[PDB]
């Protein structure tokens, strides 16, 4: 910024923080508007040989759903849809704000 | 240009007073400047 | 047929950046 | 990881109890929020002279639709339509037949700019890059019919900004 | 038996029972809305189009289908009632600004194809 | 428990259809027919149900074309003919059925393309 | 001993293993009068058994609610009442019945 | 088959299955069908009758702890005799799962109301009230949510037109806003996209 | 009897097209009856009229604070229905513009907070910084907002040559910021008083009520779809989950402003850790081939003529994805019956059962109170009309 | 007559004054007004008849009314308080005079005051609205849509149907 000395330090003791140091306008250091070109890489399907469409279809693999129980067609423990959420832990970087 | 002045305020334009037929010493817009320098003030390239 | 060049982090990474909330003390007692 | 926003305890010492006093009876905080804006009030505003200085813009913008040519002259379009197929709005219309010397061109293209939504999916879908989304975007008017475009219209508008879109296609044509 | 299940009423006279309780209900409703809505209308010419609308569906013999339109009613009232309804919304059913339509089969050949 | 109507299923009153778009309306259920251009037939699988066509007209200030009726673009797709059937009957219409149209069996042969007596004989393959 | 659970609205309990033995029994004695063949019988009056053996087992809250993988045994207390309450109603309902009106031929069908 | 293709989860898929067992032995009154799809989701096709019980052993049983009810919705496929599908979309924070409860119903069968088991339900079920024209019994204040006021038919119903049949003006003889049959100066062309070549030959249909 | 007044459409704390009838005793607010559908635009028969790459500029205009989060959603739920896998790359630009896009939110929902409780600064100080993110979005793709950005095969484009350092450039400085408003607000009386047990909601009844995001956070509940159901690669970023306390708008003030640290945190591990690759699914049968291809081999102009036209076709099926979006639960019911037009698309909007619980938070309030309330549920009405 | 008329608006406007003043207290004039929708319908049914070439009409409206009558019922329906009372020619002559001098739109003029005080002629032998297919709209059914914005706000909720319609000499 353009701000002389004396309204750098104002600014500083009013908001308590050294402001020039991280300021909300850029400018200068943000990249050229002109750039070089790119190259872009291709992609792992741009084989020349062993790359038939067939062995890497996935919609192809779609199938309609699995049916359990279809009504017109001992042990027997109880189950969940799945095991119960392990506990949260607390923050090792800053638990407290 | 001034490349001092953050962005957005490093490059303008000081408009004409008088385009194909109308005074333009008052009335001015955005529409006035050419392809060219239109590419060049928006920033889309850094060369003139 | 030059090098693939493509928008990357420079080489080894960028630096540090604070996230963490910075509210001095600053007054007397 | 979870971490809490507000469970913290206040110290019952005498010093912290006098401090937290003081803080009520002379108002400390606010006085800091007072000092915040001051602040604010010194440094250099965000504000931009506009028209005279513009916003910042980069060659992959969307904005005022154009119909371009090759070097000869000759249009580009070649009324495949795919643009009139993809487009979400249907906004697009086009009718077409052979020419005087047997050329595949459009007698009829027609862009709502009232029912486009500025997406930029013809311009990816059309294989001559015909229609492209123009980087002009001050053309407001004063009636609605003035925004619905035709073949005229878009054609004027490509031989109008061509020198900045050729310069804006080069700059991206390798991302696409 | 088709085997179908009610909504309320078991059999038509129940269901006439309600329509008759909701036509009172926007009977008595009509006068307020012409206060409150400021309506140029009358309070005649309310009640006349209550009736029209009623006489519409008057046709209708099953009890289900009469439970349905006696629901779609009372929320009709509470609308009007609670004047979530504005002036536009009442007026729609006088229909102002439609030019009429003739029914006869000469009216018809001249204007246009529609049957 | 169940109360027992015996009246057929109209819903025309509860569905806010105005009364033209019910009378004067007639539909097509039919199975549509192979675009001949294509040999494929994965198009002529379903019933489909469709409104008669209305007048259309060129808009004055762009030339485009203007319908006034709402049901221009309403097609139904059923699983089969008495689905469809159904449908419109409850919905007040009244309806025209076509019978589907399948490709009767062919005899083909490879042989015949050259029979010592026969005119199925090719003269170019 | 323990303060703010951190549930908004969930109070801390005192004497917990006592109001989770009742909870425990009740929900028991309420199964009692479901028919022995019902599912719903068998498979809650087992779970229920493991979570009571385990409560009569530990007199360490933090230890028991490590055990039960529960979540603060607060919402095992919350839960077990929420059991409770389904116990009941379950014996209103009867859902043990065999199935009433299979559905149309080509209700469930898709595509179309 | 690596690297364009999604990667499925057997254990998962095993879970989901065995828990949509265990659904079905508790309540064979009402589950008519059980399906695990093969990107893992649990789907569970009732009797109408058993909306209330359901939805209420899901979540308030131990195992099960569905309490929170993500999404209800419904989907009109008018080649049934049963018109309307009603999906209820439940989320278990505490096993960390989803389940999906279908059932059916008609333009005459009321559906019994589920905000006595989810509050979130109230507005879910107007919504449905709305668009597709099912009525829910026991519903503490059932009225249109989406639609203007006085709007007339269901939206969402495949039979329903798209631009609809009325359309809004000013009018400056009565100086308001009047309603009048829909005309448009460039009609919404139909656009026919569809194949006559078959896609998947895994969703194959007998040729009946 | 009580006093009936018509908050908005057209009052300034309406957050856009709302008709808050309320019923009041004085200024004590006896009831609240929200009415929407004022921005109903019929948004799912429209897509029920597309194909699927048509219908994804409308999950842009669902929530016009959140676009690319939408776009995320919309599009995890085709490739979940199609089979197939995002590339690396792909995925760590969507998390990456997924953060950038969490912070645009949480700007604009405590800074329009502040601006009904009547502070109107950081509004102003917040919105350059906004100002500046949509200039990387219009980078990215050529629009400041509605991108159509991210796509059920991978994302549109690749980067330009020089957007991560420009978005470390901001990043590195957005701290600040933040600590200037939390200088503002947090601590002063005045604010505390206006949000402290305003609004109060507790577990069970966020839980039944269908809440969720911070609106389950500020009540204690651990509960966060980053960090229990992650999608892209969430799996493979640090960061924390806030959790309030108290469960009134001050908790869910602070829980919102940790986000956006915890985001800022996200974004430099998402900048340092860019894979090379190519940014869309290697398969012509669902992501259209590059210029190049397509005007020099016959099958690639084949498969861009068919995607562009006809588009691709989904396998039967129906699914219901769901992320966390910045304003809570955000999810797609899609059904597929074979074809290239979707069958059915229902949009669950966390919007949608937050308003619903508008009534039982207000109870013994007042109509100050009621716009705290208001403004604390993060209500946008694009996704709740639909 | 109508919303933006100068028929019904002038007359209520006339409360300004506190009187009205009628020549010869509006007992021998006599008035046959006429809807504004009325004219504009017949106006659009002479453009689609082919009949109505050189034809000439006469629009007007159902009833006829003493002035002092149509008056009268114009304060009763704003309800306002009426108070008439006569004012010779001259005079009323003189008022018009001195309100012409007005640069902008007069309050009134000399000749409208003429025309204000004239009777409405009869016309049998011209056709009129109801050979066009326009019924005739009565100013008891319209009168209340332009002299609702004239009244007070403890008035303004009344309905049509009170205010008594007033007495007309046909035939
Ligand atoms: C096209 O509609 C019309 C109008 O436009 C709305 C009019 O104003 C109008 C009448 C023109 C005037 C502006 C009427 C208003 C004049 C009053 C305010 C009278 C006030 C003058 C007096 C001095 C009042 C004080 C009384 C003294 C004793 C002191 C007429 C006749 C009319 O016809
Ligand atoms: C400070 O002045 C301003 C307002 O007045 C308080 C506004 O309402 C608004 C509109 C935003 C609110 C949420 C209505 C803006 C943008 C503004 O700048
Ligand atoms: S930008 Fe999008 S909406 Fe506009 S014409 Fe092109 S495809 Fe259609
Ligand atoms: S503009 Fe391009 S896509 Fe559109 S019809 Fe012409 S050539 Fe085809």
């Amino acid at each position: 910024a353009s701000a002389t000395r004396v309204i750098q330090l104002l600014r500083n003791w009013a908001s308590g923080r050294d402001l020039q140091a991280k300021l909300q306008l850029r400018y200068q250091e943000i990249s050229k508007r002109t750039q070089p070109p790119p190259k872009l890489p291709v992609g792992p399907s741009h084989k020349l040989s062993n790359n038939y469409y067939c062995t890497r279809d996935g919609r192809r693999e779609a199938m309609p759903p699995s049916i359990v129980m279809s009504s017109q067609k001992t042990e027997k423990k109880a189950v969940t849809p799945a095991p119960p959420i392990k506990r949260w832990e607390l923050s090792k970087d800053q638990p407290y704000l | 240009e001034d490349n001092k002045q953050f962005f957005g305020r490093h490059r303008w334009v000081i408009y004409t007073t008088e385009m194909n037929g109308r005074d333009t010493f008052w009335d001015v817009d955005g529409s006035m400047v050419p392809p060219e320098w239109h590419r060049w003030l928006h920033c889309m390239t850094d060369d003139p | 047929a030059s090098k693939v060049k493509q928008d990357m982090p420079p080489p080894g990474g960028y630096g540090p950046i604070d996230y963490k909330r910075n509210l001095p003390r600053r007054g007397l007692s | 990881t979870y971490k809490f926003v507000n469970m913290r305890e206040p110290s019952m010492d005498m010093k912290s109890v006098t401090d937290r006093a003081a803080q009520t009876l002379l108002w400390t905080e606010l006085v800091r929020g007072l000092g915040m804006t001051l602040s604010y009030l010194f440094r250099e505003p965000a504000t931009i002279n506009y028209p005279f200085e513009k916003g910042p813009l980069s060659p992959r913008f969307r904005g005022e639709h154009a119909l371009r040519r090759y070097p000869s002259g000759e249009e580009r379009c070649i009324a495949c339509k795919l643009c009139e197929a993809v487009c979400p709005a249907q906004a697009i219309t086009i009718e077409a037949e052979p020419r005087a010397d047997g050329s595949r061109r459009t007698t009829r293209y027609d862009i709502d700019m009232t029912k486009c939504i500025y997406c930029g999916f013809c311009q990816e879908a059309c294989p001559v890059d015909a229609i492209v989304e123009g980087p002009n975007f001050e053309f407001s008017t004063e009636t609605h019919e003035e925004l619905l475009y035709n073949k005229e219209k878009l054609l004027n508008n490509g031989d109008k900004w061509e020198a900045e879109i050729a310069a804006n296609i080069q700059a991206d044509y390798l991302y696409r | 038996g088709t085997s179908v299940k009610p909504i309320f009423s078991r059999d038509m006279n129940e269901a006439k029972r309600r329509v008759r309780e909701l036509y009172r209900a926007w009977y008595r409703e009509v006068p307020n809305t012409v206060h409150l809505f400021q309506l140029d209308i009358s309070v005649k010419q309310g009640r006349d189009k209550v009736r029209e609308m009623f006489m519409k569906n008057a046709h209708v013999t099953d009890p289900r289908v009469v439970d349905l339109l006696v629901i779609k009613g009372k929320m009709e009232l509470e609308e009007t009632i609670n004047v979530w309804k504005q002036r536009t919304h009442i007026m729609r059913f006088f229909h102002e600004t439609e030019a009429p339509r003739p029914t006869d089969f000469l009216s018809k050949f001249y204007v246009g194809h529609d049957p | 428990q169940l109360i027992a109507v015996d009246e057929k299923l109209d819903i025309t009153t509860l569905t806010g259809v105005p009364e033209e778009h019910i009378k004067t309306r007639k539909v097509r259920i039919f199975v549509p027919a192979r675009n001949n251009m294509q040999s494929g037939v994965n198009n002529t699988k379903k019933w489909k149900m469709e409104f008669d066509t209305r007048e259309r007209w060129e808009n004055p200030l762009m030339g485009w074309s203007s319908t006034a009726d709402p049901l221009s673009n309403l097609v139904l797709t059923f699983s089969t003919k008495e689905d469809a059937v159904a449908f419109a009957e409850k919905n007040g219409w009244s309806f025209d059925v076509e019978e589907r149209k399948v490709p009767k069996p062919k005899s083909k042969s490879y042989g015949a393309n050259f029979s010592w007596n026969k005119r199925t004989r090719v003269s170019t393959k | 001993l323990k303060k703010t659970t951190g549930l908004v609205g969930l109070a801390v309990c005192e004497t917990p293993h006592e109001r989770l033995k009742i909870l425990y029994t009740k929900i028991l004695d309420v199964l009692g009068q479901i028919p022995k063949n019902a599912a719903y019988r068998k498979y809650t009056e087992q779970i229920t058994n493991e979570k009571l053996g385990m409560v009569k087992a530990e007199p360490d809250v933090k230890k028991l609610e490590e055990q039960l993988q529960g979540g603060q045994i607060e919402e095992v207390i919350l839960q077990a009442e929420n059991e409770l309450s389904l116990a009941r109603k379950m014996l209103r309902w009867k859902p043990w019945e065999p199935l009433v009106e299979e559905p149309p031929a080509n209700q469930w069908k898709w595509p179309i | 088959t690596r690297p364009t293709i999604r990667p499925r989860n057997d254990v998962v898929h095993k879970q989901l299955s065995a828990f949509g067992q265990y659904v079905a032995e508790i309540l064979p009154k009402y589950v008519q069908q059980v399906q695990v799809s093969c990107f893992n989701e649990l789907e569970i096709f009732i009797h109408p009758d058993g909306v209330i019980p359901v939805l209420t052993f899901l979540r308030d049983h131990t195992n099960a702890q569905f309490k929170s009810l993500a999404d209800l919705t419904a989907v009109d496929v008018p080649t049934r005799q049963n018109r309307f599908e009603i999906v209820y979309n439940l989320l278990s924070l505490r096993f960390n799962s989803r389940i999906r409860v279908k059932t059916y119903t008609d333009e005459l069968t009321p559906i019994e109301s589920s905000v006595t088991v989810y509050k979130a339900a109230n507005w879910y079920e107007r919504e449905i009230w709305d668009m597709f024209g099912v009525f829910f019994a026991n519903h503490p204040d059932l009225r249109r949510i989406l639609t203007d006021y006085g709007f007339e038919g269901h939206p969402f119903r495949k039979d329903f037109p798209l631009s609809g049949y009325v359309e809004l003006r000013y009018d400056d003889e009565v100086k308001r806003v009047v309603a009048e049959p829909v005309e448009l100066a460039q009609e919404f062309r139909k656009f026919d996209l569809n194949s006559p070549w078959e896609a998947f030959p895994a969703y194959r249909q007998p040729p009946e | 009897s009580n006093l009936t007044l018509n908050f908005g459409p057209q009052h300034p704390a309406a957050h856009g097209v709302l008709r808050l009838v309320m019923e009041l005793s004085g200024e004590m607010v006896r009831k609240c009856d929200p009415h929407i559908g004022l921005l109903h635009r019929g948004t799912e028969k429209l897509i029920e009229y597309k194909t699927y790459l048509q219908a994804l500029p409308y999950f842009d205009r669902l929530d016009y604070v959140s676009m690319m989060c939408n776009e995320q959603a919309y599009s995890l739920a085709v490739e979940k229905l199609l089979n197939i896998q995002p590339p690396p790359r792909a995925q760590w630009i969507r998390v990456l513009f997924g953060e950038i896009t969490r912070l645009l939110n949480h700007i604009m929902a405590v800074t329009t907070h502040a601006l009904d409780i009547g502070a109107m600064t950081p509004f102003f100080w917040m919105f350059e910084e906004r100002e500046k993110m949509f200039e990387f979005y219009e980078r990215v793709s050529g629009a400041r907002m509605h991108a159509a950005y991210i796509r059920p095969g991978g994302v549109h484009q690749d980067l330009p040559l020089g957007l991560l350092d420009d978005i470390y450039e901001f990043s590195k400085n957005f701290s600040f910021r933040i600590d200037e408003l939390e200088e503002m607000l947090t601590n002063n009386r005045i604010w505390r008083n206006r949000t402290v047990d305003i609004g109060v909601v507790t577990a069970e009844d966020a839980l039944n009520y269908g809440f969720s995001g911070v609106m389950l956070r500020g009540s204690g509940i651990q509960w966060d779809l980053r960090k229990t159901q992650p999608y892209d690669v969430y799996d493979q970023v640090e960061f924390d989950v806030p959790i309030g306390s108290r469960g009134d708008c001050y908790d869910r003030y602070l829980c919102r402003v940790e986000e956006m640290r915890q985001s800022l945190r996200i974004i430099s591990q998402c900048l340092n850790k860019m894979p090379p690759g190519e940014i869309k699914v290697d398969d012509a049968k669902v992501s259209p081939p590059k210029r190049a291809e397509m005007k020099t081999s016959m099958e690639s102009l084949i498969h861009h003529f068919k995607l562009y036209t006809e588009g691709y076709q989904v396998p039967p099926g129906a699914t219901y994805t769901a992320i966390e979006a910045p304003k809570g639960e955000f999810g797609v019911y899609l059904v597929s019956d074979g074809s290239s037009r979707p069958y059915r698309c229902k949009i669950k909007a966390p919007g949608f059962a937050h308003l619903a619980g508008l009534d039982k938070m207000s109870k013994g309030h007042m109509l100050a109170d009621v716009v705290a309330i208001i403004g604390t549920q993060d209500i946008v009405f694009g996704e709740v009309d639909r | 007559f109508g919303r933006e008329d100068r028929f019904l608006n002038y007359f209520a406007s006339m409360r300004w004054f506190g009187g009205v003043p009628l020549i010869s207290l509006g007992k021998e004039t006599v008035k046959q007004p006429v809807y504004i929708v009325d004219v504009s319908k017949g106006i659009i049914n002479a453009i689609k008849d082919p009949d109505a070439k050189g034809k000439t009409f006469a629009f007007v409206g159902p009833n006829r009314y003493l002035l002092f009558d149509l008056v009268q019922y114009i304060f009763a329906v704003a309800y306002r308080p009426f108070l008439p009372y006569p004012l010779p020619h001259f005079a009323y002559r003189w008022v018009g005079r001195l309100f012409e001098v007005s640069p902008f739109e007069p309050w009134t003029t000399r000749d409208k005051v003429e025309r204000v005080h004239m009777s409405d002629m009869t016309l049998p032998h011209l056709p009129g609205l109801e050979d066009l297919g326009i019924q005739a709209t009565p100013l008891e059914l319209k009168a209340i849509e332009v002299l609702r914005r004239h009244r007070t706000y403890r008035w303004l909720t009344s309905e049509m149907e009170d205010v008594k319609p007033a007495k007309t000499v046909n035939i």
